[PDB]
RNA sequence: ACGGAAGGGCACCACCAGGAGUGGAGCCUGCGGCUUAAUUUGGAAACUCACCAGGUCCAGACACAAUAAGGAUUGACAGAUUGAGAGCUCUUUCUUGAUUUUGUGGGUGGUGGUGCAUGGCCGUAGUUGGUGGAGUGAUUUGUCUGCU
């Protein structure tokens, strides 16, 4: 579990090229920070 | 005919860049299959080709599987006018043509809305159905381009008032509108004596080099003297140099006794 | 300006209301169906109407330099705080903000606040209401461009004009607001599409000038329904997402026409135009269908209607044809709301 | 498969030997472009004509309301108007027998798209697949060196 730093969006691999739009997490029991997918469409508005 | 005017502008963002993308691919790789394009998103590539393939900017070969292709005449004629107008000219054509044999005389606007001479060189116009593709037509006419095109900007540096280069990419030549009138048409012009005097030292002009024109005779240059048709040229090594020599100026020895009446 | 009578800009590559809310209706449930069709009327010329209009291959593409001499702007636009990175000023307000908080929390503090005497009648003593004070930052007084992003509340169904006015709750102010529709995208010019009304569903943003917020505080938006149940209708809810003076909303207009005869050059005109003065305006502009073709009208009569078109591509029937020319919309100024 | 190497042949839509020429002059015609209300389009004064400028005239199935046998409506030999053997209309009045008429709702019709849904009609010395044998298999021998 951990706290979002920021939204980001991608720019990946060929041939699918687009803005896949992950996010930034810190993990609380690390203070690691870990990039992070958001699924099913939609539902970055859900985050903050 | 070969050349067309027509679809410079419907091509869309990435055509340009996608049908550059084969380009620099072209001279390693002379047979491009599909994602050869992509490394240089899923919509963006086939819906270029889909230009360029219907377009006629790209050839088709059809197979099953993914297919390779290799860039096309037509493509290459855009791609030249994409950077032409990106250094800065060619706004638009104009309406006075300027078909020559192996080369298109445009009447171009450059930037300020100068109306200028475009020259897109390739050889026999009619497209051919004896040529091989991908080379004859590009890269014979293309390299030819600037064989010319660094005479004249270097013959044109020499001093003689001559035309001079404007712009040259890709086998295409812009230069000044260069207005005057061909001695070949000539009407009328009251004034020879230092006219000639002018044209048969014009001839040591041509021959200050160690070169004689060849192409003195009639058809070429203007009353301002505005000449054209350079390449012939034949240098002081050139072996037969001193027969040309009378060939030339008697040429023009025998002109004006029909029509302008004068001998030197 | 005015200068060239040719050559668009292109730069070449209580019942009563309830009457006016069933016209609401209507303009929303046709502005539906057909998005942005202006419809000419064919006795007045289209050169007047279109005048600042400025046409384009695509908006996403092409370049504007981000103001004009407009004016139609509001003329406080300088009056306005520019900001750079966004996320590189709040942080850096939050910043200075720990290191210069005098009161740290938990601290009672007598307050001594510059207050005019016309504004006692308004208090109520701190027992039956809450009288609270809550603070703010640097430049949270002051005006610029903002973005919010609206999306519908739950019940609600009616239709939304684009400037009609509408109270904004970001964080702790409320201000009245007659915004900015415009759908979310991502274009690297940053120009994007005016909407005239608001989607069903998915979650546009709203423009408007406010002064900022540096917190990104979420905000409920409603109309005040003073005649209604409890005091308001409630329209959506939304959150602040940054303040973007560059924001540069498009406002599209579509010019639509009929084909008559075909496979001569391509296509005519029955709709689209009405005078051979439409012709040097609008006919440098392209031209889009529906899966088709590309650019270029030329001229011909207009005396009764008929402009033989140019085109590039194949499929032509009994189909329609449209054009678009582009104009930027413009902010308007907000008001508090108490 | 490779517009890649090299090598063989063929050819007045190639060359040699020429021959008669074009391109140079004027003019006719065709294409582009330019202009134009439009110069239809990739052996034209009307017609052709598909283009332009004005002009009249017509449309409307069928369900319903109403009206209409105490007229719904068709056509009708002048003259005016309009460019006209236009009753378009009109000054009118001969005849019609519900064949229909105003309004609402309301539908058929396309030689419209598909020969890229099915029939039938019309015109016009090299290919291969079999059985072998070899290889687990892609594949191969067959389809072949020498002599006339």
């Amino acid at each position: 579990k951990g706290i979002v730093l920021e939204k980001l969006g991608i720019e990946s691999k060929q041939p699918n090229s687009a803005i896949r739009k992950c996010v930034r997490v810190q993990l609380i029991k690390n203070g690691k920070k870990v990039t992070a997918f958001v699924p099913n469409d939609g539902c970055l508005n859900f985050v903050d | 005919m070969k050349l067309d005017t027509s679809h410079m502008r419907y091509l869309t963002t990435d055509d340009f860049r996608v049908l550059q993308a084969v380009e620099q691919g072209s001279r390693s790789h002379e047979v491009v299959p599909t994602p050869l394009i992509h490394q240089i998103s899923q919509s963006g590539t086939n819906r270029a080709i889909s230009d360029l393939a219907k377009l006629s900017l790209i050839s088709k070969m059809r197979n099953v599987k993914y297919d390779g292709y290799r860039l096309t005449y037509n493509g290459i004629d855009y791609l030249a006018l994409k950077t032409m107008l990106n250094r800065d000219t060619v706004y638009s054509v104009g309406n006075t043509i300027g078909v020559g044999k192996e080369s298109d005389i445009y009447k171009v606007s450059d930037k300020n809305g100068n109306p200028r001479v475009m020259k897109i060189h390739r050889l026999g116009r009619t497209y051919l159905k004896k040529s091989n593709q991908g080379a004859n037509w590009m890269h014979l006419s293309r390299l030819a381009a600037n064989k010319e095109y660094q005479f004249m900007s270097m013959l044109y540096s020499k001093g003689f008032k001559v035309p001079e280069p404007f712009d040259n990419s890709r086998h295409i030549v812009v230069m000044e509108l260069i207005e005057g009138y061909p001695m070949r048409r000539l009407r009328k012009h009251k004034n020879i004596p230092k006219l000639y005097s002018d044209l048969m030292c014009f001839i040591v002009d041509l021959a200050n080099s160690g070169l004689i024109h060849c192409d003195f005779n009639e058809f070429n240059i203007m009353i301002k003297f505005v000449v054209i048709d350079f390449p012939q040229c034949i240098s002081i090594q050139h072996q037969d140099a001193d027969y040309y020599f009378q060939r030339d100026v008697d040429c023009i020895r025998r002109f004006f006794k029909k029509k302008l009446k004068y001998e030197p | 300006e005015y200068d060239g009578l040719t050559t668009a800009r292109y730069d070449d590559h209580p019942e009563e209301e309830e009457r006016q809310l069933r016209e609401f209706r209507d303009m929303e449930k046709e502005d539906r169906e057909f998005p942005d069709e202006i419809e000419l009327e064919p006795s007045e010329s289209a050169i007047e109407r279109l005048k600042r209009y400025r046409g384009l291959k695509n908006l996403y593409n092409c370049d504007w330099q981000v103001d004009e001499k407009d004016p139609s702007s509001p003329a406080e636009w300088k009056r306005l705080l520019r900001i750079g990175n966004y996320k590189n000023t709040k942080n850096r307000i939050i910043k200075e903000t720990k290191n210069e908080a005098q009161a740290i929390a938990g601290d009672r503090i007598r307050m001594f606040i510059r207050f005019p005497k016309f504004l006692l009648e308004k208090i109520q003593d701190p027992k039956q209401l809450l009288f609270a004070v809550y603070g703010l930052l640097l430049h949270e007084h002051k005006n610029a461009v903002v973005n919010f992003s609206l999306q519908r509340w739950e019940q609600y169904d009616k239709p939304v004009p684009s400037q009609e006015p509408i109270v904004v709750q970001y964080g702790v102010r409320r201000y009245t607001i007659q915004p900015l529709f415009s759908q979310g995208s991502n274009s690297p010019n940053n120009v994007h599409k005016y909407e005239r009304f608001l989607h069903p569903d998915t979650v546009s943003v709203a423009t408007c000038i406010a002064p900022v917020d540096f917190t990104q505080s979420p905000a409920i938006f409603f109309k005040p329904s003073p005649t209604d149940a409890k005091n308001i209708e409630l329209i959506g809810h939304g959150t602040f997402l940054n303040a973007d003076h560059s924001r540069i909303l498009a406002k599209r207009a579509i010019l639509t026409g009929h084909p008559f005869r075909f496979h001569k050059t391509v296509v005519t005109v029955r709709y689209m135009f009405f005078r051979p003065e439409d012709v040097e305006w609008f006919k440098s502009i392209p031209l889009f269908t529906k899966s088709g073709r590309s650019g270029f009208i030329k001229e011909s009569l207009g005396t009764h209607g008929y402009f033989k078109a140019t085109f590039d591509g194949k499929l032509s029937a009994q189909d329609v044809v449209a054009m678009s020319l582009y104009k930027r919309m413009w902010p308007m100024p907000s008001l508090p709301w108490n």
